[PDB]
């Protein structure tokens, strides 16, 4: 759920994912349509297309654990949908921290009117 | 404990 999403990303970015990446660009929050605005926005597109290929499960609510082990985020055995979220949670994660070089404040409180047009995963 | 899409 996002309890566990979002303690990874401050874990991995040292910033509260809410406010910091939940109106992020097109994709980083509840939109989900046009040209991801960057790096960092291209991580949540990919974070959706991992979670829209996980229709027997519950993403968002689901709730699952995971352990950190030799500095490095570690998803251990529950359930199928626990170990496949924590995985998309995990990649995304690490994705934003890979590219906190290019974050920019511009593109948070992002319109969604300004994001258009379906793009394939 | 904190975040969404």
């Amino acid at each position: 759920s996002l309890l566990e999403f979002g303690k990874m990303i401050l874990e991995e970015t040292g910033k509260l994912a809410i406010p910091s990446y939940s109106s992020y660009g097109c994709y980083c929050g509840w939109g989900g349509k046009g040209t991801p605005k960057d790096a960092t926005d291209r991580c949540c597109f990919v974070h959706d297309c991992c979670y829209g290929n996980l229709p027997d499960c519950n993403p968002k609510s689901d709730r699952y654990k995971y352990k950190r082990v030799n500095g490095a985020i570690v998803c251990e055995k529950g359930t199928s949908c626990e170990n496949r979220i924590c995985e998309c949670d995990k990649a995304a994660a690490i994705c934003f921290r890979q590219n906190l070089n290019t974050y920019s404040k511009k593109y948070m409180l992002y319109p969604d009117f300004l994001c258009k047009g379906e793009l394939k995963c | 404990f904190l975040s969404y899409k």
